């Protein structure tokens, strides 16, 4: 059963989180294909095995800049973490190592993509679209919680599609362990639960919340609060209003009034019944829940792919040296990774 | 158009994340 799959799969994690698996790598290892994109202390390559031939995503993170912007933590919580899941909708770490200058993680490469690239486009998703989404979301959101794992950064920008057009949730850099509440402003301005702009002591709730964002993006095309400037759109969140497309089914909306709550009594995801109450409403009435772990149902977009090392559904980069420096930096913060 | 607003918006290209 799920309680039982979860409580193994809990196993399988502890013993990986207490011994994390490090210097599993080298950079002379791998050949630098193309810039996949790129974030303020890093970004991700496509990068090809050379013992192997496999292709992988590999993410680097240059140490000066990680502490220059006070990520050190987050950092390693996302290494240590992503070192020791494994789950069909996310991409644990199949290395991982350091040089003098950066920090190095490499992943199972998704060729589909980014959601958000596909999203932008098309416009929108229907519902069935959105809702098969949805549901890896929601699966994941069980396992990592399970896990006493917060994600904290839902957004299409972060979901990869994969050759077979199922996703991977992808970037854990505010991914932490926490069996309480935590603190942390952290997140991206659309994305975040009321409790976090104000300040509060927060949970896993706010992943729930989040997926409400996502699943009213994903069905609108638009985020549920939106503005030119994150200020304003704080004040959207906060106020206890949204509004809905008339396109909205009706057991859409009513997910979605449930999920985008600010009583945390009433959020679902949040309540005695936990995730049932999610996966057991009307509008996953047609969801087999089992058929999409097991990746059994036919994906409603399936991406072009037109070989090995395919790069055409993402964004041109410009190309920047990897440099590594003859001394090493940043040595005793990051010792552990 | 709620659509149109969006998209004369300047936050329809990919979001970054805030932190303290
Ligand atoms: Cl430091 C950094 C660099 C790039 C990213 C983004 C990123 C790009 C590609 C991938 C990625 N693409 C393909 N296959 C992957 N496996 C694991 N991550 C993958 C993940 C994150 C995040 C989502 N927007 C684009 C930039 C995040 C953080």
């Amino acid at each position: 059963s799920v309680k039982e799959f979860l409580a193994k799969a809990k196993e399988d994690f502890l013993k990986k989180w207490e011994n994390p698996a490090q210097n599993t790598a080298h950079l002379d290892q791998f050949e630098r294909i193309k810039t996949l994109g790129t974030g303020s202390f890093g970004r991700v390559m496509l990068v090809k095995h050379m013992e192997t031939g496999n292709h992988y995503a590999m993410k680097i993170l240059d140490k000066q800049k990680v502490v220059k912007l006070k990520q050190i933590e987050h950092t390693l919580n996302e290494k240590r973490i992503l070192q020791a899941v494994n789950f069909p909708f996310l991409t644990k770490l199949e290395f991982s190592f350091k040089d003098n200058s950066n920090l190095y993680m490499v992943m199972e490469y998704a060729p589909g993509g980014e959601m958000f690239s596909h999203l932008r486009r098309i416009g929108r998703f229907s519902e069935p679209h959105a809702r098969f989404y949805a549901a890896q979301i929601v699966l994941t959101f069980e396992y990592l919680h399970s896990l006493d794992l917060i994600y904290r950064d839902l957004k299409p920008e972060n979901l990869m599609i994969d050759q077979q057009g199922y996703i991977k949730v992808t970037d854990f850099g505010f991914a932490k362990r926490v069996k309480g509440r935590t603190w942390t402003l952290c997140g991206t301005p659309e994305y975040l639960a009321p409790e976090i702009i104000l300040s509060k002591g927060y949970n896993k709730a706010v992943d729930w919340w989040a997926l409400g964002v996502l699943i009213y993006e994903m069905a609108a095309g638009y985020p549920p609060f939106f503005a030119d400037q994150p200020i304003q759109i704080y004040e959207k969140i906060v106020s206890g209003k949204v509004r809905f497309p008339s396109h909205f089914s009706s057991d859409l909306k009513d997910l979605l009034r449930n999920l985008l709550q600010v009583d945390l009594t009433k959020r679902f995801g949040n309540l005695k019944n936990g995730v049932n109450d999610i996966k057991n409403h009307k509008w996953f009435a047609t969801t087999d829940w089992i058929a999409i772990y097991q990746r059994k149902v036919e994906a409603p977009f399936i991406p072009k792919f037109k070989g090995p090392g395919d790069t055409s559904n993402f964004d041109d980069y410009e190309e920047e040296e990897i440099r590594v420096s003859i001394n090493e930096k940043c040595g005793k913060e990051f010792s552990e990774f | 158009t709620t659509y149109a607003d969006f998209i004369a918006s300047g936050r329809t290209g990919r979001r970054n994340a805030i932190h303290d």
